[PDB]
Formats: C-alpha cells, structure tokens, sequence
C-alpha cells in the first residue's frame, strides 16, 4: 500500500474530488411544447373550420 | 508595570517607556506569584518576535532572538506569554506543563455575500425574460384571433388571461370558448407552469449569492497545497509556526511561498486580513478563534493541527520548574484556567456561525421591494394614461 | 554555459518526487547506491537512424544502468532495454477543453 | 435526547423585520393604492384579495375591475410568487429536528443539587481514577451523591447508558471522544460538543530523577511536531 | 357541465394556475375534485421537488475515442479537428 | 443477501454488475495490479510471451477482446441524477 | 506483462428502493393528520357559527 500513499501524495488535484442561469438551450423543450401547441391549435381550428362548411 | 518598546516600527528609536499590561497570562503570573512567594517585574520583549533560531551574519553563530534571546541570555527569567512548546524551543530552555492546549488554523475574511437589485430576475437571462415577456403578448393576440374568428373574449381578456395564467393572479374571469383556443390556452397554462416552476427552482441560491471561495478547508486545501500570485497567504516572521513549516518534510513548497509574505507581528497579520491585504493568516487557536469571536468579518477555517499548549518557560537550570509545573497543573484540575478562560476568551460579540440554512434579511431581498415601489410608480402614470384613452 | 560553447558543467540539483520516492525505497530495500543524473541527448528516448538517445538511448549504450522516470513500457524498447515489472499505470488518452 | 422544535421553527425564513415589511408596510400601501386605482369593493376587500394572493389558496376573491388595479395586482401577484418561492425553498430545512444537550456543564444545577428533580440524575464513574479523585476534591457534595450511582467500568456505564440506568457518565475525555466514535447510532454523545473541564494530557510517569526523562520530552515533541 | 368543461377544470386542478373553471353543483362531484385537488398537490409536490435538477447542464465529450471519425478524417469538417502530440 | 459483500477482482465484479441488475460495486480501486501469464522461473516463452502481450496492447486487440468480452452491457441504471418516477415508486396516490 | 490491469473491489446488492402505499401519506404522522382533519371541520364549523 505505499504505491498508493504516493499516488495520493504526487497524483491528487483539484478536479478529482468533484446554481446556473437558464438560457434558451436549457429549456428548449418547453418552448418546443409550446410551438407544438400553436400548431396543433391553427390544425384543430382548420379541422372544425371544415367540419362547420 | 510593564516597561516595553514605545514605537514598533523598523527603524525608529526604541525607548523603553513603561506602559501597563494586562490580560489572561498576567493573571497567570499574578496567580504563581501569590501561591510561590516570589516578586515580579515584567518588561516587553525587545522586538516583537517570539523566538527563533536564526544564523547571525557574523561567524554564521546561531543564536535565539525575542523572547528565547531574552531568556537565554539572562535578561530575563521567565515567560509568562503565549509561547509554543516545540523540539527547537524545548532543546534549550525547558517548559512547564502547558496552561493552554491549542493548535494552528487558519483566519480569513468573513466574505458577507453581497446582493443586488436584479437578485430576483438573476434566475432567468436578459434574453429568457425577453422571449417570454413576447411569448406571453404572442399567445394572448393569436388566442384572440382564434377567439373572434371562430366559426360560432376582447384584447385586454386574452391578455389578462394569460397574464394571469402566467403568474398565478386569477386577473381573468373569461376563458377560451373557441376548442383550438382552449387547447392553447392550456398547453399555455402548463407552459406558465414549468416557467414558474424553473424560475422558482434555484431562486433561493440567486437572492444570496453564497460562494465557496470563503470557507476554505484548510491546509489540506489543494489552494493552499499549491500557491498562486492570486492567492497570497502568511503568518508571523520568526514564530513557532515558521519553525514548524519550515521544519516539516512536505510542505516547504508552501513555505517558499510564505518566506516573502511573513509579517512581523499577529497584530499586523490580522489587520492585513481585516481590509483584504491577506487572503489567509497562520496562527494558534486561541488568538485566532478570539479574534474570530470579536471581529464579525473575520472567521477561522477549522481542522486544528499541530497540536500543542503554550508553556510558561524557564532556563534548562532553574528552581521553578517543578513548582511552577504544580501550580500549572493545580490550576488546571480545579476552576482557575476555566475562570480565566471565561474571563478572557470565552466571552462573545458576534458569532453568526451556524449550519442553517440563511435567514433573508433587508439586504439579501431587497430588489423586489422595489419592484413593488416601481409598481406603484408605474400604475401612478398608467392611471393618468387610462383616463386619457378614455377621455378621446 | 551558452549555445556558442559546446561544452557544459554538471550543476549539481535536487531531485525529488514520485520516480525519486520510488527510488529512494528501492534504495533501501535493495541496499544499493545512486548516482542520478538527468539526460540531454534525447527528449524522451527514439530509434533515429537506428540509434536510441534519451533515457533509453543512455541505458543502451551501457552509459547509465537504471532509467528511473516517467519512460513507457512499448515494444521496441522492451525489446532494446530490459524493463521492470509497472508501478503506474498509462495509455494514450485525448484531453480536450470542457 | 429525543430533542425538540422550537415553535418559531416555521418563521425562520424571514426576519423579523423582513416579515413586518411584508405584511404590514407593504401590504397595506398596496391595499390604499389598489383601492385609490379602482376608484379612479371597499379597503378591506382588497386586503383580503391581497393576502389570499400572497399564498394562493383559491380562497375568494373579489378582483378590482379597473386595468391599473389589475395591473398593480399582477405585479403583486408577482412578488407573491417571489414569496412563496424563498419561503418554502428552505422550510425543509427550518423545520428540523433539533438536539439540545440535557446539561449545559459540570457546573449545571442538575449535578450540584440533583435532588430537587422528580427523577433523580443517574450519573457517576468507575473508582479508582484521576476523575473520582478531580471531583471529590472539587464537590464534596456531588461526590458523595455520585459515588452511589457508582460504575464498575466503561462498558458497564456505556450499557447503563444505552438501557437508562444511567443518563450521564464522567469519564476521560479522550477515552469517552473514542466510545462516541465507535458508538453506532450516534445515541451517546458528550455533551458542550467537546467540553473538557480539567483539561489535562496523558504523559509517560517516570521515577523521580529518571535520566530518560529529558530524551522522552524531546522525543514526543518529535513526533507532535512532524 | 359538459365532459369538456369537467375535463378543463380538472386539467386546470392539476397545475393550478387560477385558471377560469365552473365548479361542479354536486356535493358528490365535489368531493371527487377535492380528492383530485389532493392528487395534483402530490403531483405538483412530486413534480417540482427535482426540477432543478433535472434541468442541469449536461457536458457531452466531443469524441468518443481515438477510434471517432473526427480523428480518422478529419477533413469532413467545416472547422478541422485540431490534435496532436509532443514528438519523439 | 447471504453475503453482504464480496472483495475481488475490479473487472469480474464489474462484469457481474454489468451482467446483473441486482449486483453493483462499491469504488474506489484498491491495489491496483494486473493479470499476468505467469511461467516458471527458468522458461524460454518469457520474453517472447512479454512482446507478445505488449504488442497486443500497443495495437487494437485487447480493445477489440475488453469489446466482445468484457465490455458490453445489459443493464446499467448508475446515473448520479435524481431517481425517476416510475409505476412503483408512485402508486398509493393512484390507488387513492 | 499484464494483459489486463485492474484492482480490488467490493461487490454488493443493489437493493432497489422499496416503496409503499402509504408513501404519499408518510409524512405526516397519522396522529398529525387526525389533527389535522379535525382542525378543518372546526374552523369550517364555527365559521358558520
Ligand atoms: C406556429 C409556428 C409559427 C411556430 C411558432 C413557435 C414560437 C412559439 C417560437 C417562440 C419562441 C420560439 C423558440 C425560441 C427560440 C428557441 C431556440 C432555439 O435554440 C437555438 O437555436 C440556439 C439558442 C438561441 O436561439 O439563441 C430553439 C427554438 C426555440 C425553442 C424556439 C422555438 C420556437 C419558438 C418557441
Ligand atoms: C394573525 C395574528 C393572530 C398574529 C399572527 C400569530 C403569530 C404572529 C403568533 C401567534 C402565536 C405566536 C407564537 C406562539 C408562541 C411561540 C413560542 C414562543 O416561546 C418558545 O419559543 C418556546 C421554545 C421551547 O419551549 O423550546 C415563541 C413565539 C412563538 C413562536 C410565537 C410566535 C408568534 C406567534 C406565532
Ligand atoms: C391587518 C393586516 C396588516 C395584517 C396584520 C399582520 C400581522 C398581524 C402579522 C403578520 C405577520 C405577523 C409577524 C410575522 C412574524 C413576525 C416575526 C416574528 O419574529 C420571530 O423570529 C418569531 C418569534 C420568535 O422567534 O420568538 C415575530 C412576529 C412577527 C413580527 C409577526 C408579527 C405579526 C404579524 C406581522
Ligand atoms: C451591478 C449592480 N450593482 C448593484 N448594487 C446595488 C445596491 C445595493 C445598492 N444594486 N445593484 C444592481 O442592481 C446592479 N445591477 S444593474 O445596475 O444592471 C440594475 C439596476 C437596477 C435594476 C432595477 C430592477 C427592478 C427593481 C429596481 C432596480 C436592475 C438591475
Ligand atoms: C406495511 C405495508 N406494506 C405494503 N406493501 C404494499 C404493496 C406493493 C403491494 N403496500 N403496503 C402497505 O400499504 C403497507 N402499509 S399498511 O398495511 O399500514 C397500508 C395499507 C393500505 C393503505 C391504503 C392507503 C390509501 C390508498 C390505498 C391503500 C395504507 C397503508
Ligand atoms: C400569518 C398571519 C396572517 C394574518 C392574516 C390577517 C388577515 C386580515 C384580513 C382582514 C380582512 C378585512
Ligand atoms: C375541452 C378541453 C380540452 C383541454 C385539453 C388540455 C390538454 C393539455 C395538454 C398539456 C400537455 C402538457
């Protein structure tokens, strides 16, 4: 066990033992949702547009 | 009585005037002067060192400078002060049992957390507010063109409506009935939700900007294993934590970089780390957890090493020793160090240590208070501006 | 001394760290002495013209017994030199910017 | 112990100050200017819509009719929302359990005058110690209360202890440190977080004289040193 | 009180938004929206309990390995891949 | 769950927990070694069986042996993000 | 040479998280939420009143 005693004592670093802001790309997906709605929205009104001729 | 140097600083003239000490180790040496009849007088030492071995130009001589030059030399018999009990020390004047055990940490800057007026709107970016505050007119206008052009709700409708959705109000009374208009709008309901639900999230971390720059681990600290121009810390020149950095196997890189920032007293140091001169000072546990006690911007670091106790030495060849050991160890079993501790140490202005999580205050959330003001002085001119819309 | 000189002197260092922890316990378990002395004929040892410089190129040619350091086990090499059995492991690895 | 919550556990989010701001400064300001807007549904039908927009219950509520009023109730809604955001983000926290220590110290008035308690305090040490000796020296009284509760060893007080036939035992500090280590649970524990009292160290006796007496000291630095 | 409106209103219970809704007369139907009420806090509860988490930054590797096909031919790229090693 | 734990080899025991969804290892390697093809003292395959395993690593074999060996996978389910509801986990307020 | 480098380990059960029908109603104690279900019918009540 000394190779690992020096391992921990030379080897170690910083990023070994390892709150954003949210941007556009983060919550792409809701917007998405929301796109989805304006489109299944304009297709279901042009649905009962035709259904009411 | 206490006859010391009048001006501390380098290269001034040093005359010894006679000033007045007091304290926790003057208590000490009032109480083994009344159990050991003996009389005293005490003086200051010639600098403001504690005592080291240092290699004189001359001869290269080694010789012991502050309190240690003092003794050894026979200007002095005894010390009664915060003196580390180490193997340098120990090798030639001798130390009773310790009135005060401790260790090395580590003082840094408090580091309040400092808050703004946009702490609320933080959670969401410049651009995000943007694309929402559009979003939300954009649902509003189409749900209302949907509305009014259905084959079977007016503007300021469609638009409290989704506001409303938005943030939870109940500001519209009216609701889609055109069924692609009720779809939107619900799908737009569920969207204001997770905005809300996203912005909510992480707003507690955003209204007190809390960082871990403050609240170092320690030595152990991979900062403090390597140093950096950015990040400068120290201690006090030619004391018993010097010794002990410089006598210890690994951690001379550190102490490299310590040499060329070392002050000359702990006064100074903690002064230095008060207005952000020093990033980090290297001094015993009590000195340091007192000023922490009293100072509410400065605070200690924890892990305590280098265990040890202060010592009230004498010369190798004394008659005190063993008395002055007894008296010591007496003192300890009953209630003398722990009225003196008490007295001296144990007494607290402002702690504001604690593991919960932080209480909001006036400073942390202050941003919304004023965005409710702007409120108030917007609505203040919008009433005006709704009276003239109304009067053409 | 210079890059006009084409001869030097032996400034005498300090050398420590994990090849040198290594060394210094194989020092006193085998009971041996060192004399360590840093190469400048070759960056990290390479067959040019089919001759070895380098750390491996200086245990070849008999000029050194040991190359204590940070050299790879490879193929012509253990073939060239005779290796020890691995303390570290290695490999060629990609690191880029997060 | 078992512990308890303070009662005030709930209002911990926000200071004093910050809560009386909130609810009395500026919640009435807004009830005057949301009143004066729509007027432009009487003062207290407004506070109650206002405070039933501070935590969205669906309670009812009677909304202004004039834009201005609706705009300052959106923007109140708004700072609801903030509210109720920073006020239940860390209620989880605040309402937790909290542990106080039975006794604050040596100098507590349950051991100095144990007798005036309905229960009686169950403490004590092993005999033949630096301890028993400390404390008959020190409380006469106390001892003498003690000694009867008297231990037989560590292991004795420590299942005393874990049973209840004992609630407090006055042993070494380093030895009692090293018990709450090992103990699993966490359900014995040293009271003051740490508090030691006479605060001595272990030393290597030696005769009277000894020649190796110097070569230990300077041995023992040794090694607290490096 | 059509099964569109029902369906509205308890879609509307789910994520309470104060969104419009005509509550049913019934007392029956009441108690079922209350129970549906108590389900939508769970929901909700459940919901928003790890959201922030769940909405984290993700770092992707640009390349899976030596063996990628940005390393193997890396002209097919409007930007080249820019690597390499120490020699000898 | 008549052993609570089992100390072995890193690459049998992340087989098996690859392999076997109710299985996982613990971390943080310990005694880091290596297999080896061992042979007497006094052998002539020494060196050539060494240059052989060394030019099997230096090139893609043992790559290509980890790939149809070792390195493929059944069921993993080791993420360090919060679990996901499923119909188990959450079902009581279902049943109300 | 080693063909294969590798180390020491622990292997363990998974022990996939058990989960109950009371787990909605977990927690509040059962005497909390007696509580507090009476606490409603008494406001409810004497608002009324
Ligand atoms: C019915 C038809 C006309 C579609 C209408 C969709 C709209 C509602 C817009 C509004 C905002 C649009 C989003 C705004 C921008 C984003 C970023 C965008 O990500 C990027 O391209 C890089 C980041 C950036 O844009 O700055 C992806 C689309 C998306 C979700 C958009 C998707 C479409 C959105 C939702
Ligand atoms: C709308 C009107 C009725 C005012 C709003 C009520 C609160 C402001 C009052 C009512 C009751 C008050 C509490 C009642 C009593 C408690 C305990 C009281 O003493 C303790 O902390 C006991 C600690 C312990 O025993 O361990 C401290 C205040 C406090 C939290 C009070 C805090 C303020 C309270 C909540
Ligand atoms: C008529 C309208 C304006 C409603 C009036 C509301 C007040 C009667 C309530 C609401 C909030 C109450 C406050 C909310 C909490 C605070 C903190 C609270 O300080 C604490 O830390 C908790 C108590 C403790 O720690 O002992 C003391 C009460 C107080 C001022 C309360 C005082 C009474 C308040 C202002
Ligand atoms: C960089 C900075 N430093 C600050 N120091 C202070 C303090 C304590 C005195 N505030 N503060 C800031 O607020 C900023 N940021 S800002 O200049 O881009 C900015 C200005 C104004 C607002 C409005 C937002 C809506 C409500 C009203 C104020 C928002 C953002
Ligand atoms: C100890 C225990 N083990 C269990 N195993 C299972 C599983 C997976 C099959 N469920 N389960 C339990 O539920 C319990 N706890 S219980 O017997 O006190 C109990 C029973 C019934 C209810 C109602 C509550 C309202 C909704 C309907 C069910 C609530 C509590
Ligand atoms: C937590 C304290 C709540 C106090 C609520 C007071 C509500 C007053 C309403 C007055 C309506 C006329
Ligand atoms: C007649 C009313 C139908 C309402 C349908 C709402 C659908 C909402 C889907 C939301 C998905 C996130």
């Amino acid at each position: 066990g000394e190779m690992e005693e020096l391992e921990t004592l030379w080897l170690t670093g910083i990023c070994h033992n390892e709150s954003s802001q949210l941007d556009i790309d983060n919550m792409a997906g809701v917007f998405y949702m929301l796109a989805a709605a304006m489109a299944l929205s304009l297709i279901t009104f042009i649905w009962e547009h035709l259904f009411y001729w | 009585i206490c006859t010391g140097p009048n001006d501390t600083s380098p290269g001034s003239p040093r005359h010894t005037v006679p000033q007045c000490c007091y304290g926790f180790c003057i208590d000490l040496l009032i109480k083994l002067a009344r159990t050991m009849n003996f009389t005293y007088e005490v003086h200051l030492v010639a600098d403001g060192k504690f005592g080291t071995q240092e290699r004189v130009n001359n001869s290269n001589k080694k010789e012991w400078n502050g309190m240690m030059g003092e003794l050894l030399s026979g200007q002095a018999d005894m010390i009664v002060a915060p003196l580390t009990i180490n193997n340098e020390r120990a090798q030639y004047i001798e130390f009773s049992k310790p009135f005060k055990y401790q260790g090395l940490t580590i003082l840094v800057k408090k580091e309040i957390p400092r808050s703004t007026l946009d702490s609320f709107m933080q959670p969401f970016q410049s651009t995000l507010w943007l694309l929402v505050g559009l979003s939300v007119h954009v649902v509003a206008v189409m749900l209302y063109l949907l509305d009014r052009f259905s084959p079977f709700l007016t503007l300021s409708s469609a638009m409290w409506f989704s506001w409303g959705v938005l943030l939870n109000s109940g500001i519209g009374e009216g609701a889609p009935r055109s069924f692609s208009a009720r779809i939107l709008g619900m799908v737009w309901a569920g969207f204001a939700m997770i905005i809300v639900a996203s912005y909510t999230a992480n707003l507690a971390a955003f209204l007190v900007l809390d960082r871990p720059e403050e609240r170092i681990t320690g030595i152990n600290d991979p900062r403090l294993r390597n140093p950096s121009d950015k990040f400068i810390y120290a201690t006090v020149k030619q004391s018993s934590v010097d010794i002990y950095f410089r006598r210890q196997v690994e951690l001379s890189t550190m102490y490299r970089h310590m040499e060329k920032h070392n002050y000359e007293s702990a006064a100074e140091a903690i002064q230095a780390v008060r207005d952000n001169k020093l990033h980090a000072f290297i001094w015993d546990s009590a000195v340091l957890e007192f000023e922490a006690s009293q100072k509410c911007d400065l605070v200690t670091t924890g892990e305590l090493f280098f265990r040890s106790g202060f010592g009230i030495g004498m010369r190798k060849d004394s008659p005190w020793k063993q008395n002055v050991s007894l008296s010591i160890l007496k003192s300890h079993e009953n209630g003398f160090m722990e009225d003196l501790d008490k007295t001296w140490v144990r007494y607290q202005e402002c702690d504001s240590r604690s593991n919960a999580p932080a209480t909001l205050t006036f400073e942390n959330m202050a941003g919304v208070f004023m965005l409710v003001a702007g409120g108030i002085v917007a609505g203040i001119f919008l009433i005006f501006i709704e009276i003239a819309y109304k009067r053409h | 001394i210079n890059n006009s000189t084409n001869e030097g002197m032996n400034v005498k260092k300090c050398c420590k760290g994990f090849c040198i922890d290594i060394l210094k316990k194989l020092s006193r378990t085998v009971k041996f002495t060192y004399d360590l002395y840093l190469v400048t004929n070759g960056k990290h040892g390479k067959k040019v013209n089919n001759v070895w410089n380098g750390m491996i190129g200086e245990v070849v040619y008999q000029r050194a017994v040991m190359a204590v350091g940070s050299l790879t086990i490879n193929e012509e090499r253990s073939e060239v030199v005779d290796f020890s059995v691995p303390f570290v492991e290695t490999g060629i690895s990609v690191m880029v910017s997060r | 112990s078992n512990g308890t919550v303070s009662p005030s556990a709930f209002l911990e989010p926000f200071s004093a100050s910050v809560w009386v701001m909130m609810f009395v400064m500026l919640l009435i300001v807004s009830a005057i200017a949301v009143f004066v807007f729509e007027y432009f549904f009487t003062i207290g039908k407004a506070i109650w819509l206002l405070w039933g927009l501070v935590f969205n219950n669906s309670v009812p509520v009677q909304n202004p009719k004039g834009t201005t009023s609706k705009i300052m109730v959106s923007v109140w809604a708004f700072f609801a929302v903030i509210f109720l955001a920073s006020y239940t983000a860390n209620l989880a926290a605040f309402i937790q359990e909290e542990f106080v220590d039975q006794v604050t110290g040596l100098s507590d008035k349950k051991f100095q005058r144990p007798h005036d308690y309905s229960p009686p305090f169950r403490f004590g040490t092993v005999p033949n110690g630096s301890t028993e000796r400390n404390i008959r020296n020190n409380y006469p009284y106390m001892h003498q209360y003690m000694t009867r509760f008297n231990q037989r060893g560590v292991e004795d007080a420590l299942v005393s202890l874990k049973t209840g036939k004992l609630d407090a035992f006055i042993y070494d500090a380093a030895v009692l440190n090293y018990k709450a280590g090992r103990d699993e649970g966490c359900k014995l524990v040293t009271i003051g977080s740490g508090y030691i009292f006479a605060t001595t160290g272990y030393g290597i006796a030696l005769q009277k004289g000894s020649p190796w007496k110097r070569q230990i000291d300077l041995a023992l630095l040794q090694f607290v040193g490096d």
